RNA sequence: AAUGAGACA
RNA sequence: GAACAAUAGUAAGCACAAUCAUAGCACAUAAAAACGUUAGGUCAAGGUGUAGCUUAUGGGUUGGAAAGAAAUGGGCUACA
């Protein structure tokens, strides 16, 4: 009947590429692999098992198509599609002073025939009040109106947003609120004056 | 709790959306209703059964075509012809005690 | 803001007090499109249009 | 000796828009073995220090889930089968990171994730203020 | 496209095309069974939806007489179908566009009035005089370039 | 005494396979998880339906290919692509056995919307580990 | 065929459920709320009483997508205490192993 | 009920009986041998009631250079294939 | 600290 | 079927042992514990041998399984 030819390990050069036999993710095969390894509890008194028909090399998440050759080949290639951080924000306090706003996005990967995870929509935006044009009277009303979203010690305001399904309406739901409770706590309306000595920060 | 607290409880409320004239304890679950998912939507309810009438279908019918063996059904035909062969088989309509 | 849907509604009665939380719940809502939203402010309206007799011996007086 | 010669043909369309800054981006990959959470981690490293990247690498301490089952099928209340879920974690921070490079550290990283795992990405996007902030508007 | 297994790899050019084409008839084999019961692979878990492993249909979706559902004979390579209905159409007294009845044509002179090559159901002028494009043909009120 | 996924001992004549010759508290110390996905991490949805497909796969593998199957499946689910690496017996013809690799791989790519790797491995008899 | 009669009684409950889910939503926000006076709050009671019997939320049973077991089935997995066990013990199952500690 | 089914060895195991307390100290006296019989000692892959005839499991793949079709069978010669078996 | 076994080879 | 200043026993398999887990070791605790015994428990997790039902021991709808004279087991709260 059919017989096994012998496996590709013998005519494998010593010097060839390794990451053309491995382009992509594949398993274990034990003939493609010259390397001879052995795993599995050993007998009493005897060696563990070869690396053919053995299912415990096979169960492995194998790393031989990264291999560190294959690496740096796969990353220089890469090196194209980039564009360089600009020098002049070097150090996280001119960030700040140049960009004032941050915004926290999450995506989320998963084994499955699917991607859509709910946690996914959630959009946190960060402002630092030192960075605005507050006046004494507007940071004070902007306090006592956003609540708790505010930290007295480090001064940052913190926005979160889930009601919107995508997180491209959250984003611009988010930015939203920023802009009109900022045009809010320049208006002082006639009642503002009935102020408590109670009511009062300082 | 003073009348300036109140404007700004209800000022916040206006812009982030809430409720702003006051509600019960018990009026606030209407809003509930309407904010979370109704429990007989969730997925995890209504797909909670895979549907074996496709699983068993599907086997069905390639077994028949054969392309996919099933040993268990195999054992009840295997068995089923047995009893046929030794007299004890199962009755058509109307034949239980009628007679 | 679903606030245009509720044009035709008594400004003053409880129905105001009780839609306003339902579109309040609404807004809160992410698992549900706009068109579906605007499914249940037509029901609601349907539901009042049907019962009106009903609101009459309630003892306010509902447009 | 024989090779194919300029097997190479990838564009990069450079167009006006403005690229997308990151403050920083965090990924934190969660799996069941050690061993696979540290062979990725030092790919990850290699990768991320040939582009240029400047990461930091730290190990959110783990958590552990346990439960139990009753052991035999019928009464037997006394005796009992437990069972547990290792997950283990590993973080790597990006800071500086532009939105082009941004685009393919990311999906290199994402198409070489062992099957074991899995991971999230929290970025922090910094842009200016808007338009109604920054232009003076009452 | 062959397995990396010794038992599995071909050791000469003959087996190249055995091998090869036997897991060809394997996909047509199984393509067959999806179009023969498509209510058992109308579920869907696909998140982004997949429109190119959802089970397709050859059958006409719609048994009424209509210009609407003859078009959609034509599109699915029906002739037998296409010829049919289009003779009620015809005797039912409802006018056909003349697009519809060049595209009619097209599809019947290509394959000579026959149906084309499908899984399961050289010398000489293939053209016959007695064949239906040109009957066809002669009946068109309006003929133009195409 | 415990028989959860055991094999008896029966004098030295019964071949024993490394999966079988591991009692199930060796799990993650001597023998690794013949499937592995996301679905059982700490805090990820989707286990009920990974599990249940699962299940179909250790019933519709052993028997597309009967009698010729070595031992239990491997399933590897990565991105949302679905690798089944398995191990044969050499009792087919190779004709046979690339029919059923691509009628396998068209099917289930079909019937659970996502695309199927199916990588063999083919060994002359059943590996024995222990007694024999 | 699903494995028991139980069980296809439970996909028939399920099915009912759904197509109800909204209406039931609808005339139930009317119930819970003590804004709207009481004549209209008693003929919503006759409403959401006339619906079917099965298109109650309540009436749905988890049970094993396996065995149909009524009880002792972890939620997670949707398996019965039985068959997750005889997967796991297996190790069919990823991540899962005999608790030592 | 496709999840219900179990495999031909975990019948067999049970429907014998030959492992119980019973075969102990005499306590079983059937003095009958219960003959276990291997159901899959015929078989032809591809083969079935419905009679498909898929070319590579029992046709030839290449028929006179040419390569078959999926092809069924007649009624009178699925009938004789089965008196066969 | 008196008593007990039936249709198991 | 053993005598160590040794007199018929020998080397392997399973179990104990060692190792592993409880993020250092150690100790401790988990985990493990063969072949057998009690025809021990489970046809109601599921499957299935044999026997029985088949316009009924099958399927569906509606309503209803109350009640504690008394005895006892394991628990919570107490008698400060
Ligand atoms: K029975
Ligand atoms: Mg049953
Ligand atoms: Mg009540
Ligand atoms: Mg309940
Ligand atoms: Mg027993
Ligand atoms: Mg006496
Ligand atoms: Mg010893
Ligand atoms: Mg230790
Ligand atoms: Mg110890
Ligand atoms: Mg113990
Ligand atoms: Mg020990
Ligand atoms: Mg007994
Ligand atoms: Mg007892
Ligand atoms: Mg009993
Ligand atoms: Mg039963
Ligand atoms: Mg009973
Ligand atoms: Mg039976
Ligand atoms: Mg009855
Ligand atoms: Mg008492
Ligand atoms: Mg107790
Ligand atoms: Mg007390």
């Amino acid at each position: 009947r059919r017989k096994a030819l012998p496996p590709r390990t013998e005519k494998m050069a010593v010097d060839q590429d390794w990451p053309s036999v491995y382009p992509v993710a594949a398993p274990f095969k034990p003939s493609a692999v010259p390397l001879p390894v052995r795993m599995g509890y050993p007998v009493k008194r005897g060696v563990p098992m070869a690396k053919e028909g053995n299912l415990e090399l096979l169960k492995i998440p194998n790393f031989l198509h990264l291999t560190p050759v294959a690496i740096k080949r796969h990353c220089e290639a890469l090196k194209d599609f980039c564009t360089e951080w600009p020098a002049a924000l070097d150090s996280d306090e001119k960030c700040e002073k140049h960009f004032p706003i941050e915004i926290d996005t999450a995506d989320y990967v998963s084994a499955g025939p699917s991607i859509r995870n709910p946690k996914a929509r959630v959009v946190t935006l960060r402002v630092k009040l030192s960075s605005l044009n507050l006046d004494d009277h507007a940071k004070k009303k902007l306090i006592k109106l956003v609540g708790d979203r505010y930290c007295k010690s480090t001064d940052v305001l913190t926005i979160k947003t889930d009601r919107c399904p995508l997180k491209r309406q959250n984003y611009d739901y988010a930015v939203y609120l920023l802009t009109v409770l900022y045009h809010e706590s320049w208006k002082t309306e006639e009642w503002e004056k009935k102020k408590t000595e109670a009511d009062m920060e300082e | 709790l003073s009348e300036y607290a109140v404007r700004m409880s209800r000022l916040s409320a206006r812009l982030f959306g809430e409720v702003a004239r006051p509600t019960d304890s018990k009026s606030m679950k209407v809003v509930k209703l309407f904010s979370e998912q109704p429990l007989a939507k969730r997925k995890e309810t209504y797909d909670w059964y895979p549907n074996h009438n496709t699983y068993f279908a599907l086997m069905g019918t390639l077994r028949f075509l054969g392309l996919y063996r099933d040993e268990h059904q195999d054992f009840r035909d295997e068995q089923l012809r047995l009893k046929k062969l030794r007299g004890k088989g199962k009755p058509r309509k109307g034949e239980g005690k009628r007679a | 803001f679903l606030d245009k849907y509720l044009q035709d509604f008594p400004k003053q009665g409880p129905i105001r007090h009780f839609m306003e939380l339902v579109t309040c719940g609404l807004s809160k809502n992410p698992y549900l499109s706009v068109k579906q939203k605007v499914e249940h402010i037509e029901w609601f309206r349907n539901y009042f249009n049907e019962k009106r007799v009903i609101l009459k011996e309630s003892g306010i007086q509902l447009n | 000796v024989d090779v194919p010669k300029d097997m190479t043909k990838p564009e990069i369309t450079i167009s006006d828009e403005p690229d997308t800054l990151y403050k920083r981006l965090s990924v934190l990959v969660k799996g069941h073995d050690k061993a696979v959470l540290d062979s990725y981690e030092y790919f990850a490293v290699l990768a991320a220090k040939e582009l240029g990247i400047s990461i930091k690498v730290h190990e959110p301490p783990r958590k552990i889930e346990r439960f139990t089952l009753l052991k035999s099928v019928h009464i037997f209340k006394k005796h009992r089968v437990q069972y547990e879920m290792r997950t283990l974690y590993r973080c790597l921070e990006l800071e500086h990171l532009t939105g082009s490079t941004a685009d393919v550290y990311l999906e290199y990283i994402q198409r070489n994730l062992p099957e074991g795992v899995a991971m999230e990405v929290t970025k922090t996007k910094l842009e200016q203020l808007p338009e109604h902030i920054r232009k003076p508007i009452w | 496209v062959f397995q990396d297994d010794p038992y599995l790899i071909p050791t000469s050019s003959v087996e190249s095309h055995s091998f090869l084409l036997a897991k060809k008839s394997g996909e047509n084999a199984a393509k067959f069974i999806i179009n023969s019961y498509p209510k058992y692979f109308q579920k869907d878990i696909a998140e982004p939806h997949i429109p190119c492993l959802m089970p397709e249909y050859f059958e006409p979706q719609i048994e009424d007489v209509s210009e609407a559902a003859l078009q959609e004979r034509i599109k699915l390579r029906k002739v037998k179908a296409s010829v049919d209905m289009f003779d009620q159409l015809l005797q039912a007294g409802t006018t056909v566009s003349l697009e519809t009845t060049n595209s009619l044509l097209d599809l019947l002179c290509y394959y000579g009035n026959q149906e084309p090559s499908a899984n399961y159901n050289h010398l000489g002028v293939t053209w016959r005089t007695k064949n239906n494009a040109e009957r066809i043909f002669a009946l068109m009120p309006e003929k133009n370039a195409h | 005494k415990n028989r959860a996924a055991r094999v008896r001992v029966s004098k030295g004549d019964k071949p024993v396979t490394y999966e079988e010759a591991h009692a199930p508290h060796y799990i993650a110390h001597r023998k690794g998880w013949l499937s592995l996905h996301t679905g059982n991490l700490d805090g990820e949805d989707h286990a009920a339906e990974r599990t249940v497909e699962d299940v179909f796969l250790r019933k519709f593998m052993l028997g597309t290919f009967p009698g010729c199957l070595a031992d239990q499946l491997v399933l590897k689910r990565r991105a949302n692509q679905l690798e089944i690496c398995a191990l044969v017996l050499r009792q087919l013809p190779p004709h046979k056995f690339y029919f059923l690799v691509g009628y396998s791989e068209t099917l289930l790519s079909h019937f659970y919307k996502c695309p199927v790797h199916l990588h063999l491995q083919t060994v002359p008899s059943k590996v024995v580990y222990k007694y024999i | 065929y699903y494995v028991d009669w139980k069980m296809l009684r439970d996909v028939k409950r399920r099915k009912m459920a759904y197509e109800y889910a909204d209406e039931r939503l609808r005339i139930n926000s009317l119930r819970k709320n003590t804004i709207l006076p009481k004549d209209l709050q008693e003929v919503a009671d006759e409403e959401i009483a006339s619906l079917p019997r099965d298109s109650c939320p309540v009436r749905i049973r988890n049970r094993c997508v396996m065995t149909s077991r009524p009880r002792g089935v972890k939620r997670r997995w949707r398996l019965s205490r039985i068959v997750f066990r005889h997967l796991a013990d297996h190790g069919q199952l990823s991540g899962v192993q005999r608790a030592m500690w | 009920s496709f999840f219900t089914k179990l495999t031909a060895d975990e019948l067999w195991k049970g429907a014998l009986a030959e492992s119980g307390a019973g075969a102990r100290k005499g306590r079983g006296k059937r003095t009958k041998k219960k003959r276990r019989k291997d159901l899959n000692r015929g078989q032809i892959i591809g083969e079935g009631r419905h009679g498909f005839l898929w070319p590579g499991l029992n046709i030839p793949l290449m028929r006179n250079g040419a390569v078959q079709t999926i092809a069924q069978r007649s009624k009178e010669d699925q009938e004789k294939v089965e008196a066969d078996m």
